[PDB]
Formats: C-alpha cells, structure tokens, sequence
C-alpha cells in the first residue's frame, strides 16, 4: 500500500532575528520510504541539509527529520519542499514562526 | 517506570541494479543508540549515542556481523515474497521487521515482540504468549507453518525473555544520566488576533522527554474539542520533543480557557491560563 | 544487542 506524507516545518528553538538556530522539516506517516525533501531559502535550495536515520511507527509508516543550521531575519523566507510517489506535484510548506 | 529496547529494519529492493537498500536502527525508549546503512562507507554498526561508545571491539564486531546476517535474510525474503504473491521482478518492494522487549516498573520482563510486514502491511507477528503466530493471509500462513515445525517461537522466546532483558538493563545503567532522567515539558502560551472579535490561544510544550504526552483544552473547567487543533508530537532534533494545541476564542474571554499538560516528568499535571 | 539467529520467510 501507499501512504501520503504529513509535513511540519519549524525551528528547534524560539525564532529570534540575528540568532543562530536550526530549521526542521519533519515528514511522517508515508509509504514507500523513497522520498525527496529539500529546505529552501527565498525559493532557493539549501546545500548543507542533513537528515535522521530511516525509522517507522506502529502502523509501519515511515518518518524522517531533515534539518539545517540557519539564522532567521525579518526578510528571508524559508520553506520545505517534499515530493513523493503519492503526490501529483511537489508540495511546499512555508515556515511560520508561530507554528 | 517501564522501559524498552527495540530494533527496526527496513529493506527496499532495487530491480534496476544491485542489492536492496538496508537500514537498521536500535532504540532504548525514545533514544536511538545504533544504526547501520548499507549505503554507508563503514559497512559497520555505528554508535548514535555517547553511552554506547563504552562497549569494546568485540561488541561492535559482533553487532556488525549480526546486522549483516540480518540484511541477507531480508534480501532472500524479498525474493521469496515476490513468489508467494506472484509479483513481477520489475517493481521495487519493501520488507520491514521490528522486535524487542519491555521491562515493567519492577525492572523484570514484562513483554516481548517480533513483527513482520510486506509493502507496509502486517504479514506475520508473534503473539503476546510468545508461542503462537498471527498470519494476515495465506502467504503468511505458509511462513507460519514453516516456523512452527522449526520451532522458531521457542528460540525467540529465549532471547526476548533473557538476552534482550539483560542487555536492556545494562544499557539503562550505562546511560542513566539521560536514559533514567525525564525532561518535564517547558510550557508557555501565545496569543494571536485573527480578527477584531476572535483570537487564537496556542499552548506550547517544549524540550520534553520521553515523547509520550497529553495536552487538553478546557473551557470553564470543562473539556473542549471543538474549534481546537492539536499537532502530532515532533522531534526537536536535540533528543527532545515538541507539541502544541490551539483553540479559537472570542476576544475578551481568554481567561475562561485553560490548557492542561500531563507528562510523567511532572509530579502533577500543569494548568496554564492566559493573562 | 541484536538477536543471533534469524529464520527466513
């Protein structure tokens, strides 16, 4: 069977302009495991992104955490781009400081 | 005060060229301590937690040898399953396995498990009694008959009740500084005006461990589920977790709502209310 | 610590 991914974009610590932090894109509940995940800065792909080791839940669906060190500003925009077999087109979730 | 140890294994066939992708991770409660990735350069079981780096060479050589034997069994299984289901060799398929043991508050064996899945669905699992099997379909039925005659359950029961419990307790002591410590959630509430007459109250739970937690909203001392939103618990990335719950309320009536936080790291539940 | 033996499907 196939399962579409749930997506959450957020920072590790409370966002504060000028202060180093970490940007996370958490994808879960999907199947199969092959998935493409990219973090974006003003529409452009970030190179220094890493992710956790593939693991799964009780229902067998997978989850992965993608992250990168960053420094938020009042202007720069951030978002997570996810593509999967269950998706007609790449899905993009913009980062929201209050979420 | 219960604890557990679990191992997760995933194998994905690649018909185009080569062997299946194999990834294995080990966990103690919600802390990952080891991993193996067939795509990595080391080709060895590797440490993912500081407290496991205490084990000597014989440990790592032994774990590496076993995880490799594990990947080879999965490689064979993918082929066997492809036949059981009469499927083409052109498509990629997935086999997953999870096993482990739990110790109760008395630190004695509580329960063990060994489950298997093909393409994201239950295939065969070892029952709680650790003597009988649960087969989802007729492909799994053939597997079950073969494992009964070979007495696979008995062999597993010996590991799950013995070796598994013994090593879980050893890891718990070696990494007691973190593994036997609970991190109470750090809470606060935010307020956002959505209109001239409505506002959203968001209750935050940050940097807590273990992941298990319950957040609930009440209005005038009574549980409320309508007009609320609860996100799934997520990893902070530093070993802890995060969660929040939000409710839409009439501007000026914020004081009627209370957020209730339950977590084992808290002597008694927390109650937050907006200023 | 991983299990030593593992039977096939």
């Amino acid at each position: 069977i196939q399962r579409t991914p749930k997506i959450q974009v957020y920072s590790r610590h409370p966002a504060e302009n000028g202060k180093s932090n970490f940007l996370n894109c958490y994808v879960s509940g999907f199947h199969p495991s092959d998935i493409e995940v990219d973090l974006l800065k003003n529409g452009e792909r970030i190179e220094k992104v890493e992710h956790s080791d593939l693991s799964f839940s009780k229902d067998w669906s997978f989850y992965l955490l993608y992250y990168t060190e960053f420094t938020p500003t009042e202007k720069d925009e951030y978002a997570c781009r996810v593509n999967h077999v269950t998706l007609s087109q790449p899905k993009i979730v913009k980062w929201d400081r209050d979420m | 005060g219960s604890h557990s140890m679990r191992y997760f294994f995933t194998s994905v066939s690649r018909p185009g060229r080569g062997e299946p992708r194999f990834i294995a991770v080990g966990y103690v409660d919600d802390t990952q301590f080891v991993r193996f990735d067939s795509d990595a350069a080391s080709q060895r079981m590797e440490p993912r937690a500081p407290w496991i780096e205490q084990e000597g060479p014989e440990y790592w050589d032994g774990e590496t040898r076993k995880v490799k034997a594990h990947s080879q069994t999965h490689r064979v299984d993918l082929g066997t399953l492809r036949g059981y289901y009469n499927q083409s060799e052109a498509g990629s398929h997935t086999v997953q396995r999870m096993y482990g043991c739990d110790v109760g508050s008395d630190w004695r064996f509580l329960r063990g498990y060994h489950q298997y899945a093909y393409d994201g669905k239950d295939y065969i699992a070892l029952k709680e009694d650790l003597r009988s099997w649960t087969a989802a379909d007729m492909a799994a039925q053939t597997t079950k008959h073969k494992w009964e005659a070979a007495h696979v359950a008995e062999q597993l029961r010996a590991y799950l009740e013995g070796t598994c419990v013994e090593w879980l307790r050893r890891y718990l002591e070696n990494g007691k500084e973190t593994l036997q410590r609970t991190d109470a959630p750090k809470t606060h509430m935010t307020h956002h005006a959505v209109s001239d007459h409505e506002a959203t109250l968001r209750c935050w739970a940050l940097s807590f461990y273990p992941a298990e937690i319950t957040l609930t909203w009440q209005r005038d001392g009574e549980d409320q589920t309508q007009d609320t939103e609860l996100v799934e618990t997520r990893p902070a990335g530093d070993g802890t977790f995060q969660k929040w719950a939000a409710v839409v309320v009439p501007s000026g009536q914020e004081q009627r709502y209370t957020c209730h936080v339950q977590h084992e790291g808290l002597p008694k539940p927390l109650t937050l209310r907006w200023e | 610590s991983l299990y030593n033996t593992i039977a096939t499907l």
